């Protein structure tokens, strides 16, 4: 019936090769 | 079992990496090895370079073998970096000098893994077998309303579990899927193998829910 | 001195009980007995029933028989208990299985003691004597501006005192008053015997407070 | 002059016979 | 160096002096002398008249006199004391009592009154490149004025000070690693005019401004005002008297 | 281009003389 969203702000992100 | 290596620790977090760098000299070149905590039996490699911190993702290939996604494949997580250190190769930098173990410090804590991982949840305190959404509001309303008690029960679609916690005498829950990969992740949030990790993750920062993972709700 | 009782666990708060009984089995008639925390050498009864679970508190009868307000009055809560074991009368539920007191674990812990506890508070820190409500007020946001800073002083009689405490900054009075029982209680609000009582539980729960007591103001 | 009133919504109620 | 007198109470907050004086018996006229918090070498007198209580800055005076700026320049506090014991003059009462310590509390330290003794002793042995019995000497005869100096710049070797830095090359340095709330820093923005103030707030990264006033005391523009910021931060890892939060951490520097 | 404002309403001040 109702499930909660989440937080964009407290996000890690990973570095790529190139 | 990378713990021979002297710059390797254990379960460590981006955070307490990124740390360690500064206090570290945070001198372009200079990295740790530390396990991830989202990818099986996999690591991560942390660089110092443009006074910010680079964090690789090291995946362990089915041959039993290492390698960042899209390069060369290596025998060991200690040759990759001894590789990369006289090479680039796509890596931001050179891998001048590593930081060691300081003086004391300990790390923190081939298929096996990947299977007792995505199921270990099955003999843990917070995972409840299945149940309906309402046999948990129960069950965590019941005892101590101790805020950010949880735990997790498997809907139906067996491969689609369901995160409970309490917050402020309210019970909440997150739904949990299991993607194309076969990689769990609440809708928007990061992803893991497991959830003896999604959970040992969520239970050390929020990263989106409305307040960090406590105490397992007891279970009948 | 229910001590000899296998099912009858010393003081507990309400929670650790509940908890007790799930980790029990939380099946329909499943009991336990521990002492009251707001009635003087009273009781209170912890049956499991329909998941979820009844609080029942057995007075101590003048006589000094037991009885649960409303109902026959039993001479030992034992006894009390066997009777309600093959009698339902009034309970959700008839007695089936009582719940032992786990290997190891031990009962947490005439008339003088009637008197003694009544009037306990009147050495204890957060009891200011005789006070205006602004005589409070500032007394209280005089110094540490701690949150949940409290006190509790009299009006008029022995019969109304209030309760004030800080919450973000303002300062909140709750009317305390002893009904026709003799029983103290916050209007709508749980009931007790004394303060030391009053207090030792709302310093544990809010239990309908804006917030819980925590450190006693200081008094001159 | 004021003051608070009990939260109801808040009060972990005890059971009554009958 | 105040320590003789025993209604003196070394560093101490002054909500913590609030406290004491009810303790006390908040009886008009009861007062207690405490080393000021944000005004050099100064103090602080607090004293209790009609259940409120009234806290007066003494600020010392250039000619090694002490005075609550607008009145009289005494010898010494206990003399201010002595004297405000019998004559109002401006103080909205005579002091009556004085609160003595209480059986066994000392004075308050502050949490660099003693790394300074040393900073500097450390400094001299340096620059003077003497030691053994000469380094004694050069303190306790030169110590006087070089307290005001060490003082003045020592956060410039503090853990939260970040020299001169870009409003941006801050806001990541405290993002890089954990973000436990209310870490913060203090960049210069200038040289020695006036310098920033960051803190981590829910994620949010924070920007206050600090200023050199006319008369030399920084001060966030609507904000309690110091002579240094060693002082500054001390007091608002305190309180937060204003902040969204108090400081807690020292974001750590490269 | 842009600093977080206070609320000195909350000001903890310090008594003078007169």
């Amino acid at each position: 019936p109702d499930y909660e969203p989440i937080r964009k702000g407290q996000r890690d992100l990973y570095s790529g090769l190139n | 079992s990378a713990n021979h290596l002297p710059f390797f620790f254990g379960n460590i977090t981006r955070e307490e990496a990124e740390d360690y760098l500064v206090q570290g000299g945070m001198s372009d070149g200079l990295y740790l090895l530390r396990q991830s905590r989202n990818y099986l039996g996999g690591f991560a490699l942390s660089v110092a370079h443009g006074r910010k911190a680079h964090h690789y993702t090291i995946e362990r290939e089915l041959n039993g073998t290492y390698a960042i996604a899209g390069g060369r494949t290596h025998a060991s997580p200690a040759d990759l970096c001894h590789y990369h250190s006289q090479e680039s190769d796509g890596l931001v930098c050179l891998l001048k000098k590593p930081f060691n173990r300081p003086q004391g410090v300990q790390p923190k804590t081939p298929q096996l893994e990947k299977l007792i991982a995505t199921t270990a949840h099955e003999k843990m305190p917070w995972f409840h077998g299945k149940i309906s959404r309402e046999e948990s509001e129960q069950i965590v309303l019941i005892g101590s309303k101790t805020n950010g008690k949880f735990l997790i029960r498997a809907r139906d679609n067996n491969g689609s579990y369901a995160l409970c916690l309490l917050h402020e005498g309210k019970v909440l829950h997150y739904r949990i899927d299991k993607d194309k990969t076969g990689k769990l992740s609440i809708p928007e949030g990061k992803k893991f193998d497991t959830l003896w990790q999604l959970v040992e993750h969520y239970s050390y920062k929020a990263d989106g829910l409305l307040r960090v993972l406590t105490v397992p709700c007891q279970k009948i």
